[PDB]
RNA sequence: GUAGUCAUAUGCUUGUCUCAAAGAUUAAGCCAUGCAUGUCUAAGUAUAAGCAAUUUAUACAGUGAAACUGCGAAUGGCUCAUUAAAUCAGUUAUCGUUUAUUUGAUAGUUCCUUUACUACAUGGUAUAACUGUGGUAAUUCUAGA
RNA sequence: AUUCAUAAUAACUUUUCGAAUCGCAUGGCCUUGUGCUGGCGAUGGUUCAUUCAAAUUUCUGCCCUAUCAACUUUCGAUGGUAGGAUAGUGGCCUACCAUGGUUUCAACGGGUAACGGGAAUAAGGGUUCGAUUCCGGAGAGGGAGCCUGAGAAACGGCUACCACAUCCAAGGAAGGCAGCAGGCGCGCAAAUUACCCAAUCCUAAUUCAGGGAGGUAGUGACAAUAAAUAACGAUACAGGGCCCAUUCGGGUCUUGUAAUUGGAAUGAGUACAAUGUAAAUACCUUAACGAGGUUGGA
């Protein structure tokens, strides 16, 4: 192909938007970041469409290019169009002193959840990689594209760090083992939390897992989908749609309409 | 407006002239625009601006560019040029100040005057407005004038219609032509005439009219070049030039085109051998004058001449205007339009005139200078305008008359004319210092006698020289002329001495142009003149040989310097027969040389010096074996002219070419 | 047979209402006429009132002219014309290959001259732009100051 | 999984590296000039992975055909190897040789103008989608070579060549819009060279550049739809009716006013802002203000 796309359409962008199918044409295209094109929400997608404070287009073009900083991602300023805020964020509309997190729907569409300033401090990171660098020094990355420097050594590859955003700090880990909580990013089944159940690799390149929740279903996806979300039943986020547990389609006319 | 009156024009078939007098910027340069816009003969027209190469072509519209300086010759020739419904657009500088402009403004165009600064010519415009005011003819626009008006265009305004324009070469192609009678069959036609006369196409005809096979076969040939394109166009005509024409004789009719310009001795040779038709330009800019073409046509002749131009209507205002201007007109050879005129007679008188009288309208007045700058003009084998501006405001113009009698304010016609010419401080103070040895040449001041000439009717009485005693009458007196032994001699019993003798035999007479000195004053000027003529002395032989026709040189009559000649030619611009002939400076290095004086050294082009010097070998020959791409070949031949100086005396020759 | 043709067939022609289609289809007939990827400051370059437009930063205000920039101008968009080919689909990580983009991170060992390291009160240039001098049927022309 | 790293390690590399940034923030520190104080970003570099990618790449699948039997090897048909290219994998080649091996499951091979093909519901049914190809290779006179660069087999960069193919003061000096429209043509076949970038998308440098995106129209049975547009009623006056199959019988009985009533029927203009082309925003939707004239048979 003639380069690098540099577009998007309409009709191509992601559910997980909840986009206007009729709306225009395109849709920002996501920058390139901390997240992956179809795993992010793009800010213009994040106030026009979601928190709906701006509204036309030139709407946020003020909000992000005004010179007194609107929007905060993990305790940091931005003014990018368009910048990929991805799961397990923390995003602050200066303004109002509003805290949300960047959280996937149990049907799987991207959902602003409200924090107190307390949860607002801390973030959820899940290991990316692990592995030792420079002049013998230990490095660890989160699927937030973080780099780590001297992070403790009781820590697998597969793991999840809550992270102090105030100190940049880093307390109580947790790997992905029989026993513990967690959320899965992507997939036929993201947007649920339950119990893990056991882990069975298969190195033929692709190991599998299992879960329980609530009601206690039967979940079944590839570990690269799994985010521990906590260790041992107890959860470390307050989750949206209430408990991350969706309902059958039957289930939810008898909640609703009592059928 | 104007484009109204233009489509009366052209369908008329006459040409206008019009003037745009003001401010540079203001009235020429945005009306020359808006004209162009506006006015279109065809859409718009060619508009060539002026400010030879064009004659075969003719364009509509044109401007010429005469707010900084008149080069009346151009002017001459870009009508002739035009067709027919076009405007001649003169753009002429403020109209009360074009006078004295000319100044500090000047007349750029003073190439006739060649002062260091331009100048005025105040003459010249007086007569230009003369003619320009007389009548009705030209359109004068003038700055700050909001409107002006125009007489004729379209509604009632002044210009009486001609008739639409649209057999006098019939009459003449074959018809007066036909050369069979009693009296020889064979003979020499000329026909003459002004220029857009169609001689050229009258000649064309009889090109194929004769036909290979039929008719006959024809011929054709002429001096430098000339527009052959139009005959040829017109027309088995071929062409070989005179001097190649000499080889054989193969045609039944021959035509030479201005064979005015064609030496007498060859020309002569040529008639003789075949039948032939004479074409020659008269009346105008670039032609002959009618006093020579007499005397060339007693050398033979049936004349014929043709009035009406092939391009115009006749009557053509802006063709009236050009002639009136520059003073075409002929008659004082025949005879003067008086009572007197034709011959003149009663005793000569001798007297002297200053260009002051230019101004003058009373006795002694434009008509005292027209008169005898008709009688000059029309004994020259060529005629110009630069010679008439030159008479009217340039400095340094002195004349003296030979009168028949005078009495009243009308009396007889001119015997003779003297022009002098001071020069000094193009043709006699030019050359003598790039020709001669004294670089300073240039500096002192002399008269060259630029024209002489004596009624025909009246020659022979000693009116001639009675002019130049007048002259010196109440650093020197000089001219130049093509080598004559009876002309020389009359120079000579004049008083001058020979100075030079060039190299080219000259393209019209076919002499070579030898330049003479009067010795006016002792200080400087005999000593030119005496030293010249001793080093022409020691060039004596080498000019000889040089010649081909390798005349002697008799002249009028029955080395450090050297070595300051050849620095010139290795270290600047001296052209190489100046120095060269046989052996002026040039040979005299070759003899001297240890050099390549030989292949290589000596002195010319060829081996390089020495085979264009010694062997006569061709440029191209030369140019051949030294692998030259041509004009490098008088780079080399300098450069050996360098060297060799420098084997003979280094230190001498750095300081030649420092100073 | 039947007429009809709920056959057309086109062949005759009339309030208020719109989700609203129209030289790919022929030849992958192209440029009439119309037309055309450049650009900004917290930010890099502007005149001690000849960019200069004010106005009085004031040793460098804006303010911009122009340039320098520095960027995209490998994007598309129309085009099978091909193509029986992995084209393409899945279906490969690439121990086999390259990587702007984006972050993240981030870098004490440069002498050690035999520290006038000079001494960094951070170098040198170079240039435009710029004033001008031009040229030429005439350039995205171009000359030379 | 490593000869992996990231180590070193020496050497030895015309080889790097390494903010002569600018921006506000200069008030705290001591000093008192000082030394700082740099704050903070802008403006860099660094390598890594950071998406960016591509780029390979196995592993299923184009029409028919055995009347395809056989195929493929001079340098590749194979292996394997030396190198070299390749940016970097590769017979890709330099070699150098291996003879390879493909194949009736038809292989060699042939023949199908072939450019080329995503959603979801759903007892059953209801229905439907993405939107004229999601997907996805090869053209931008011919040829050539070259171009940018993170990044082109660079169409729309060149050149130069060819060709066309043009302006001309003679001299030189053009020019390839299947990214549009347009006229020819073609000639099967279809609306002004509308309005805006109002969105929503685009690019994009620190803003609000620019967006031939998009949008908006119109045109436009286009396919069209819709299917709703003079009747409601006052009176008189009354001939007798008027129909039948009718042949005569029968049926019985309003019917004409070219008579006199009905509401301030209604249509059409006028602010009317406007979902509204922030301008289409008076054209919508209002609102009102006003305001009825085929046949046959003499």
């Amino acid at each position: 192909a003639r380069g690098p796309k540099k577009h998007l359409k309409r009709i191509n962008a992601p559910k997980s938007w909840m986009l206007n199918k009729l709306g225009g044409i395109w849709a920002t295209r996501p920058s390139q970041g901390p997240h992956k094109l179809r795993e992010s929400l793009p800010l213009s997608v994040l106030l026009k469409e979601r928190l709906n404070y701006a509204l036309n287009g030139r709407d946020v073009t003020l909000i992000l290019n005004d010179k007194e900083q609107n929007v905060f991602v993990d305790g940091k300023v931005r003014r990018d169009k368009g910048y990929p805020t991805g799961l397990m964020d923390v995003v602050r509309i200066e303004k109002t002193d509003q805290s949300f997190r960047i959280l996937y729907d149990t049907k799987g569409r991207f959902v602003l959840k409200s924090l107190s300033k307390e949860e607002a401090k801390y973030k959820l990171l899940k290991v990316t990689a692990k592995a030792i660098g420079p002049n013998q020094i230990p490095y660890i990355v989160t699927h937030d594209s973080r780099t780590i420097r001297f992070p403790n050594p009781e820590i697998k590859i597969g793991d999840t760090l809550k992270y102090d955003l105030v100190n940049n700090k880093i307390e109580n880990f947790a790997h992905l083992e029989s026993g513990n909580v967690c959320y899965i990013q992507q997939g036929n089944n993201i947007g649920r939390v339950g119990i893990i159940q056991h882990i069975e690799k298969h190195q033929g390149s692709f190991d599998i897992c299992h879960v329980k929740d609530a009601k206690g279903n039967a979940f079944a996806t590839r570990l690269g989908n799994i985010f521990v979300l906590g260790q041992g039943k107890k959860s470390w986020i307050e989750l949206p749609s209430g408990d991350g547990v969706r309902e059958t389609i039957l289930e939810e006319r008898k909640r609703k309409f009592s059928y | 407006r104007i484009p109204t009156l233009i489509r009366n024009g052209l369908q008329t078939k006459k040409r206008s002239f019009f003037v745009v007098v003001g401010d540079h910027a203001k009235e020429a340069i945005v009306h020359l625009y808006y004209i162009m816009s506006s006015m279109d003969v065809r859409q718009n027209k060619s508009v060539l601006w002026a400010y030879d190469k064009i004659l075969g072509n003719t364009y509509g519209m044109c401007i010429l560019q005469d707010f900084e300086a008149i080069t009346p010759n151009i002017l001459a020739r870009t009508i002739e040029t035009v067709e027919g419904g076009g405007l001649v657009v003169l753009l002429l500088k403020g109209m009360t100040s074009l006078k004295q402009l000319y100044t500090m403004t000047m007349d750029v165009h003073a190439r006739y005057r060649t002062e260091a600064h331009d100048d005025v010519i105040a003459r010249f415009n007086e007569r230009f407005l003369l003619s320009l005011g007389s009548c009705e003819s030209c359109l004068v626009i003038d700055d700050e004038l909001n409107v002006l008006p125009i007489s004729g265009g379209k509604g009632v305004k002044p210009l009486p219609p001609p008739d639409e324009d649209e057999v006098d070469q019939a009459k003449a192609l074959l018809t007066f032509v036909d050369a069979i009678a009693e009296k020889t069959l064979r003979n020499t036609v000329t026909l003459t005439a002004a220029r857009g006369r169609g001689k050229s196409a009258a000649m064309g005809v009889a090109i194929a009219a004769a036909v290979a096979y039929g008719y006959s076969n024809i011929f054709i040939t002429s001096p430098s070049p000339e527009n052959l394109k139009t005959l040829f166009e017109f027309v088995t005509i071929q062409y070989i030039r005179p001097q190649d024409a000499h080889v054989l004789g193969q045609a039944e009719l021959v035509v030479i085109d201005e064979a005015a310009a064609i030496p007498l001795p060859l020309v002569k040779k040529l008639m003789g051998p075949y039948l032939v038709f004479m074409a020659s330009t008269i009346s105008g800019y670039e032609g002959t004058g009618r006093s020579l073409s007499l005397k060339l046509i007693k050398q033979l002749l049936k004349e014929i001449t043709l009035s009406e131009p092939i391009r115009y209507a006749q009557g053509d205002n802006v063709e009236k205007w050009l002639n009136t201007l520059l003073c075409l007109d002929a008659t004082l050879p025949r005879s003067k339009i008086s009572t007197t005129g034709c011959p003149d007679p009663s005793q000569c008188e001798l007297l002297h005139v200053n260009r002051d009288t230019l101004f003058s309208f009373h006795p002694v007045s434009e008509k005292f200078l027209q008169q005898m700058v008709a009688l000059y003009v029309a004994s020259h084998y060529k005629n110009s305008p630069n010679d008439l501006q030159l008479m009217s405001d340039a400095p340094a113009h002195e004349l003296f008359v030979l009168t028949g009698p005078i009495q009243e304010g009308r009396l007889p016609e001119p015997l003779c004319v003297i022009q002098v010419s001071l020069e000094g401080k193009d043709l006699i103070p030019w050359l003598v210092s790039q020709q001669f040895q004294d670089d300073e040449f240039a500096s002192l001041s002399g008269a060259r006698i630029v024209r002489i000439a004596t009624n025909p009717d009246y020659m022979s009485m000693g009116y001639g020289s009675k002019a130049l005693q007048l002259l010196v009458d109440y650093d020197y007196v000089g001219v130049s002329y093509g080598l004559t032994q009876q002309l020389h001699k009359f120079w000579k019993r004049a008083q001058f001495v020979p100075v030079y003798l060039r190299q080219t035999a000259n393209d019209l007479t076919g002499e070579h142009t030898c330049v003479m000195i009067r010795p006016l004053q002792d200080g400087n000027d005999p000593s030119w003149l005496g030293a010249f003529a001793a080093d022409f002395h020691k060039r004596f032989l080498s000019l000889l040989s040089y010649k081909f026709r390798e005349f002697p040189s008799i002249l009028a009559l029955t080395t450090p310097f050297d070595h300051k000649r050849l620095e010139s030619y290795a270290n600047g611009l001296l052209d190489y027969h100046v120095v060269l002939d046989l052996m002026p400076t040039i040979a005299q290095l070759y003899f001297t040389g240890r050099l390549r004086e030989a292949v290589k050294l000596s002195g010319l082009q060829q081996a390089i010096l020495l085979a264009l010097g010694l062997q006569r070998k061709d440029i191209d020959t030369l140019a051949t074996e030294l692998n030259l791409p041509g004009s490098q070949v008088l780079a080399i031949f300098m450069k050996i002219m360098r060297k060799v100086t420098q084997h003979f005396g280094a230190l001498v020759s750095g300081a030649i070419a420092a100073e």
